[PDB]
This record gives structure tokens, C-alpha cells and sequence, in this order.
RNA sequence: UGACCCACUCGGCACCUUACGAGAAAUCAAAGUCUUUGGGUUCUGGGGGGAGUAUGGUCGCAAGGCUGAAACUUAAAGGA
RNA sequence: ACAGGGCCCAUUCGGGUCUUGUAAUUGGAAUGAGUACAAUGUAAAUACCUUAACGAGGAACAAUUGGAGGGCAAGUCUGGUGCCAGCAGCCGCGGUAAUUCCAGCUCCAAUAGCGUAUAUUAAAGUUGUUGCAGUUAAAAAGCUCGUAGUUGAACUUUGGGCCCGGUUGGCCGGUCGGAUUUCCAACGGGGCCUUUCCUUCUGGCUAACCUUGAGUCCUUGUGGCUCUUGGCGAACCAGGA
């Protein structure tokens, strides 16, 4: 075994639910992990720092070894998470998941000359961590990822593809960097163009639409 | 004292030098298509470079202002004649998706390979090097070439050359002068 | 958003505070949807049939909501007093 | 309304208040006294031609014991007495006293490399012939 | 009227709470909108010392200030 | 001559038949570096290119210079030394079994060329406009006024209407792999008109049709251009205001 939790867990497994834009229209949480297993597989995992701390015992040094993961496939879909913990083979591991709860869409989409097959994002974002500052922007056609090794990395995971970039922002900081980058993308949907406008009327929350199946 | 003559290098290097990351998309490369030196990745590399921004440079005219169009229509249709992009793309936009990759395919050194008259592609080259391969009734001695589209179709093996026509080729001005 | 020929491309449409026109994104835990409701002509609730309305996080924290809503279901159609246009 | 006056007249101010402000920033210090032609061995150079005196022994600055070795020198130009340093083995042996060596820097500006000291340059040449061969034998001396 | 209560506001002097952001971090509604790098402009620093000394030049009656070297030495000094 | 890395059988050998290989017996082929008749070349020779004669078996006709802890490819080999010699660009070895010194074998890197020192470059987003740092790391002047310097809210024809044509892209290839028409998308661009300066007057200039004196080849016609007469001025000469 899978085994469920929650009114939301259950519904999955069970296939009342299909993808994950049900799941960010009417915002959910999300405490169990398995719930973007079964919905996204393309799923992918990437390993970007394994440090050293450290909390320094009576007649000794205590060490653990921050890993950071990020997750995802290419079509907008970011994972993040950072579980320190004692010895790598919890540390990963429950890295991985500690980004999975974390999946955040993105919003893949238009330079200029609408065209055919997203690229770019929609629009200028910025973020912010203590230091470091990101000013994505968005470049036509594959002009290129312009960034860090790691930042590249995140980006790809997340297409998207092409876009320009900048940072500030002590970028010795693998760890508070990406902390930021990702708080931007993460807020495209973040971002009220005119196209939106045209009011939409919501629909009805899955936590009162299969009330039964969700219980005993 | 004359004019001073005229002239820029092509290759524009890499930012970062050093990376088990792109480096292990050149060796995916050279590789698959001959080559030779990293001094090749990187001419293309500017050449893609270069037009890249006459676009970026247009797109930022309005659409329908004279320049924008013309070049457009002239730009575009200077790549049409080197099959780098097809018929069908070409609104301008688009020229922008073309990877390195697309470019390779339209050098000599491989447009032989493919037109088979070549064991791997290699066989594909020594064959340019040494006078063999022959466009019109012309030889032709440099991998780098660009394939001009409506020639291709013409591409030889000429009278000069060994393998058609004008004599056997010395290895051979010795198996019959030792019986 | 959309393409050269009507192709929807995109994730989703973003769902929006209903008095606030901002944005909800993605995971807001603050956030709310309501489902009051509505009498049918009788002191029987009225199923399978009820009103939407849609809080961010943004206002909870603010105090707001309680005076927001109180602007709307009497800005709506079912409410009578209680609220002013004119503080 | 930040430190600095902004609207449309505030050309002359500006052209002013960057052009003090260089000063301090280090490098714009060098250029305009520019220190280089004044100050220093090379002066606006890069390389140069010196005569050796003694051969000198420095030992270490410490996390190191170092005992490396150097070479005073008899520039061939203002005279200054410099020092300078040798690589390789030992390297030391083919600078034979009062011999004719090729000067240069050590790719660090001023300033003082790794564990040594006053010391701020490197020996190239001997009699111009290499030492990099007067070291892998690829030729030898006069 | 006045004190008062509450409602609202504009301008303060701060404070709590988050972190979407930023950071080496400690922490920060500004140290945010910075590799997606650019609203306006004035000062400053570019290893540690030698030393804010020696020198000149200058303001002061003096104490002293502002200006400000280099030779030499050194693989660390430092921040959290 | 063995060693093999396969294969077809192995009821146990082991052979074997496609293969690299350690070899200290190996034998036939091949050349020019050097030497050198001649021709060449050369004003005159040297050389080159040619070529008769010659010239390859390891003790030759012998390839070196720099390392073998890390940086950074590669010796926890043997011998000596014992914080002394010495090495080491920096971290550092060495105070009795040294993976660093001296040296043997062994291997690694460049290789007719390697090292060595100096200067400069990239590395240097540690001089910086693109691209830095200034809460405590080295740095926001003690605070304010100011002549230069430097920046400086917005607002002064938008829209629409008709044209006509380019040359990319489709649909016919029209044909013994390119010529172009209807069908037709993109896209520029000149007209002109909707209250619309085009410094503008004297000629010559007209170049265009508001002209139309006649009309009609053919798909039962806003598909096709031969001709003088009233009248288009910026297609432009050339003096000025």
C-alpha cells in the first residue's frame, strides 16, 4: 500500500477528482503528499545543494546535511521544499515530498506576436528573500534561459524556455535565491491584465459536490 | 597609403568556459555531424546570433512599415534559398524557432552523407578535402559550404574525378605496372 | 488568454475576491467560498441550489469581511437593513 | 525624494556631484596623478630589463616554514632595489650573479602573491632564453 | 459648546503578524519591487596592516581639524 | 615460443579458428636523414624539386624537457636522510618504516620542442555603462541651504474613407528542374479624399486624365490600349521674394 487521509485524500484515489486546475481554482490545501502522485506522474525530481549546516554537543560538533529539491515536468508545474535532517540516502527523501506539497502553477504564454505554442510568461514578476532580489523578464522566442546555472535549472522544469533575467542579493546564497526566484512565477497569477477581466462566476467546491464517498 | 580592407572574425565564444552540462551538447554534436573543432560550433553559433536580432530588431518596427517588410520579404527570402526554414514558416516571427541544429543538416559535409555516395558521414568528408564531390561541373574543396537549395539536386563526382571518369588513381598507376 | 485561432492555452482562469476584483492564487488555505441560502415560499431550506459569492486571504485579516458582506445578501436581493451606503 | 535633486536644470549639479563623488572609488585613484608613471618599478609598464646583485633566502608569512627564493635586482632605468622571486625546482642555479634577467609582474597589481611578503614580482628570462627551457631542456646557457 | 464614545479620514511618532519577496545570515514593510539585471541624482570602499602617520598645502591664538602618501611588510584580518 | 580474450563440444580432458595480446630466437619486404655522378636552379653558386649510385637490425641512424599529496593527469614502489640537507608559485612535506627532499626502477604530460622569470590580458560582475558593494564584512558626509553639474507631470491630426501597385507565402506549373496568370493570405508602401502648407510667384514642361474625337478583339462585360483640339502643375528647370 496507498491508504488515505482527509476529506480531500480519499476523494483521489477513489477518481472523483482528474487534474490539479479543479485543485488551484477552488485553492485547496494539501497536509498528504500522494495526492499529486496520482493526478501529475510526468513528475520529475532534480538534487541542487547537499551542505553541511550546523548546531554545534559537550564535547563535540552535532552535524546534519539542508538537501533542497525541486520538482516538476515542463508544462507549468513547480515543486519546492527544503528538509535539513540526520545522514542524506530521512534527508533527500522527504526532500522530494517536502517539495511535491508545494507544486505551484505557473503562466507559460505571450512575448508579443501571439503566435502559436506558449514560450515566454505572460508579464514582468519579481521576488524577494532577506537578500536576494529576481527581475524575471520576458524575451522572444529561444533566445535563452540568461541566468545562474541554478536558476537555470528551476526554469526548465518549469518550460517556460526563454526569458531574461537579473539579481541584486548575496547569489553565494544556494538556498535564498531560488527561496525567491520561485516566489514570482509563483505570481504571474498574481497579475490582473486585461484579458482577465471578463468575470468568471465561480463553480462549486468538490467539499460539499461528492460529500459521501468522501467518511465511513 | 589605399583602403584599409575590411574584416570581421565570425566566432563569438562562450560566457562561462568550463560544465558535465553543455559540453557532453558538443561531442551531442560534432559527433553525430562529421565536424572537426569547437571553432565550428562556434561560427554557426554567431551566424544564428546574427540574423536572431534583425528580428528582434523588427517585429518593436508597426507591422507594415517599409523596412520591416522591405527586409523581411528579401531577409526571410535569403534563407528559403539555403531549406534552413521551409515553405509552408516563413511569416517572418517564427525565422527566431531555428536551433543550431536546423543549419547542419544544409552543410555539404553531411547534404552528402545524405545522396548516400558516402559510407558514414567521415567517408562524407576525405570525399571533400580530396577534389572528389562538383556542383555545376564544379569541384567544390570545403566542408563548410551551405547547400543553396535549387543547385543539391546537382550535387556530384566529376570528369577531373577518380570515381567517374578520368582515370583509375594512382594506387591503381602500380597493381598494373606490378602484374 | 488565447492563441492565433481560439485555442484557450492556458492552466486556468483565476477565481478573484467578489467587494474585491483582486486575485486568488492558488494556495490560500486564508480563503473562503459560501453556499448561504435561499426561502422557498414557506421556513424550509431551499437544495441543491444556493448563493455564490468568494473571500480572498486578503480581508479576514482586516476585520472587513463582516462589513463587506453585510455590503452585499442585502446589496443582493435577499437582506433588508442592517447596512449604509451613507456612513 | 532621495538623496539627489532630480527636475529638468539639474544638468550642472549632476556632472558635478559623479565626477567628486569618483574620487574615493580606488581605481579612477591611480589614474590621475596617473600614480603607474610616477610611482613604482615598471612606471607605465609591462616588462623590464634588470642586471641581479645577491641571492637572497625569505622565509615563509605563517600558517606555513618556507625557506623560497628570491633575487635582488638594477632596473635598466630607475635603477630601484625591489625584489623578486624564482619558480620550479632549484631554477636558482642558472641566475648566476650579475647576469642579464627579464622581469615581469605577478597578475596580482600592486599587490603581494600567496605566502611571501615587501614582495611583487616574477623572473621570466636569463641572458632571454625562457628558464620555463633553462627548466624542461629544451636549451641551455651561454 | 467642552470633555468623552464611536464612525471615518489626511499627516505624523512608533508596534505587532506574516512572508508572496529579499538576504551570508541575525533579520528587513522596507535591507521588498535586482542575473526576468536600468524611475531621478550627491557622497563613499575595493585584501590585512604600515597609518589617518610622514609629508607638502591650508583653516586655528593654541589645542587641532580638513586634505592625504609611499617604502616596507603579510596569507589572512574579518561577518553571521 | 608460449599467455590468452571468444567459441563449435564440455560423460572431466581441453583443445580450438575468430581473435587481441606478453615476445630477450624471429625472417622476408619499405625508405630518407645523410652522403653524392648528372641534369636542373642560379647573374654566380648554395638549397629546394629530380634522381645513378650508395644508406636500418637495437650496442642503431639511440627524442627531449618537466611532474608523478593536493590544486591537477599519474607510484601509499624500492633504496639512502633523520625539523638536518634540501623541496614547496599556495596549502605544506622532512624530528627512523618520507605517496613531496637525493637517487634507482616504474609510470603521467607536452612533445622538435619544453620549461623559467617578467610585463600584460582573459579569468575580473575583485572597476562595474552593460554588471558590483556601502545595517554589522572596507564603505551614507554631522545636518541643512545653494552657483555650476544632472534630471525634469501632461497637452497642440487622431480616426476613418477609398484607391492602385509591389514580393515573400499558398493554389495551379502554363512545360521540353525555372518562366506567370486567375484563385488567394501576409506584409510593407506611394497616392488622393473626408474643414487638411505644397518657401511660392514669372515662364517654359507639361507627366497625368476631369479628357473623348473614332470605336469595339472576344467569357451570351468597369475583364483589354493604339488617338488631337478646350482642360492637372510641384514629374523642374531658374531667377528672385
Amino acid at each position: 500500500g496507498w491508504v488515505p487521509v482527509t476529506k480531500l485524500g480519499r476523494l483521489v484515489k477513489a477518481g472523483k477528482i482528474t487534474t490539479i486546475e479543479e485543485i488551484f481554482l477552488h485553492s485547496l490545501p494539501v497536509k498528504e503528499f500522494q495526492i499529486i502522485d496520482t493526478l501529475l506522474p510526468g513528475l520529475q525530481d532534480e538534487v541542487m545543494n547537499i551542505k553541511p549546516v550546523q548546531k554545534q554537543t559537550r564535547a563535540g560538533q552535532r552535524t546534519r546535511f539542508k538537501a533542497v529539491v525541486v520538482v516538476g515536468d515542463s508544462n507549468g508545474h513547480v515543486g519546492l521544499g527544503i528538509k535539513t535532517a540526520k545522514e542524506v540516502a530521512g534527508a533527500i527523501r522527504a526532500g522530494i515530498i517536502i517539495a511535491k506539497l508545494s507544486v505551484i502553477p505557473i503562466r507559460r504564454g505571450y512575448w508579443g506576436t501571439n503566435l502559436g505554442q506558449p514560450h515566454s510568461l505572460a508579464t514582468k514578476t519579481t521576488g524577494k528573500c532577506g537578500s536576494v532580489t529576481v527581475r524575471l523578464i520576458p524575451a522572444p522566442r529561444g533566445s535563452g534561459i540568461v541566468a545562474s546555472p541554478a536558476v537555470k535549472k528551476l526554469l526548465q522544469l518549469a518550460g517556460v524556455e526563454d526569458v531574461y533575467t537579473q539579481s541584486n542579493g548575496k547569489t553565494r546564497t544556494l538556498e535564498n535565491t531560488l527561496k525567491a526566484a520561485f516566489v514570482a512565477i509563483g505570481n504571474t497569477y498574481g497579475f490582473l491584465t486585461p484579458n482577465l477581466w471578463a468575470e468568471q462566476p465561480l463553480p462549486v467546491s468538490p467539499l460539499d459536490i461528492y460529500s459521501d464517498e468522501a467518511s465511513a | 597609403p589605399r583602403a584599409p580592407r575590411t574584416y570581421s572574425k565570425t566566432y563569438s565564444t562562450p560566457k562561462r568556459p568550463y560544465e558535465s552540462s553543455r559540453l557532453d551538447a558538443e561531442l551531442k554534436l560534432a559527433g553525430e555531424f562529421g565536424l572537426k573543432n569547437k571553432k565550428e560550433i562556434y561560427r554557426i553559433s554567431f551566424q544564428l546570433s546574427k540574423i536572431r536580432r534583425a528580428a528582434r530588431d523588427l517585429l518593436t518596427r508597426d507591422e507594415k512599415d517599409p523596412k520591416r517588410l522591405f527586409e523581411g520579404n528579401a531577409l526571410i527570402r535569403r534563407l528559403v534559398r539555403v531549406g534552413v526554414l521551409s515553405e509552408d514558416k516563413k511569416k517572418l516571427d517564427y525565422v527566431l524557432a531555428l536551433k543550431v541544429e536546423d543549419f547542419l543538416e544544409r552543410r555539404l559535409q553531411t547534404q552528402v552523407y545524405k545522396l548516400g555516395l558516402a559510407a558514414s558521414v567521415h567517408h562524407a568528408r576525405v570525399l571533400i578535402t580530396q577534389r572528389h564531390i562538383a556542383v555545376g561541373k564544379q569541384i567544390v574543396n570545403i566542408p563548410s559550404f551551405m547547400v543553396r537549395l535549387d543547385s543539391e539536386k546537382h550535387i556530384d563526382f566529376a570528369p577531373t574525378s577518380p570515381f567517374g571518369g578520368a582515370r583509375p588513381g594512382r594506387v591503381a598507376r602500380r597493381n598494373a605496372a606490378r602484374k | 488568454m488565447e492563441n492565433d485561432k481560439g485555442q484557450l492555452v492556458e492552466l486556468y482562469v483565476p477565481r478573484k475576491c467578489s467587494a474585491t476584483n483582486r486575485i486568488i492564487k492558488a494556495d490560500d488555505h486564508a480563503s473562503v467560498q459560501i453556499n448561504v441560502a435561499k426561502v422557498d415560499e414557506e421556513g424550509r431550506a431551499i437544495p441543491g441550489e444556493y448563493v455564490t459569492y468568494a473571500l480572498s486571504g486578503y480581508v479576514r485579516s482586516r476585520g472587513e469581511s463582516d462589513d463587506s458582506l453585510n455590503r452585499l445578501a442585502q446589496n443582493d436581493g435577499l437582506l433588508k437593513n442592517v447596512w449604509s451606503y451613507s456612513r | 525624494g532621495k538623496g539627489k535633486p532630480r527636475g529638468l536644470n539639474s544638468a550642472r549639479k549632476l556632472r558635478v556631484h559623479r565626477r567628486n563623488n569618483r574620487w574615493a572609488e580606488n581605481n579612477y585613484k591611480k589614474r590621475l596623478l596617473g600614480t603607474a608613471f610616477k610611482s613604482s618599478p615598471f612606471g607605465g609598464s609591462s616588462h623590464a630589463k634588470g642586471i641581479v646583485l645577491e641571492k637572497l633566502g625569505i622565509e615563509s608569512k605563517q600558517p606555513n616554514s618556507a625557506i623560497r627564493k628570491c633575487v635582488r635586482v638594477q632596473l635598466i632605468k630607475n635603477g630601484k632595489k625591489v625584489t623578486a622571486f624564482v619558480p620550479n625546482a632549484g631554477c636558482l642555479n642558472f641566475v648566476d650573479e650579475n647576469d642579464e634577467v627579464l622581469l615581469a609582474g605577478f597578475g596580482r597589481k600592486g599587490k603581494a602573491k600567496g605566502d611571501i611578503p615587501g614582495v611583487r614580482f616574477k623572473v621570466v628570462k636569463v641572458s632571454g632564453v625562457s628558464l620555463l627551457a633553462l627548466w624542461k631542456e629544451k636549451k641551455e646557457k651561454p
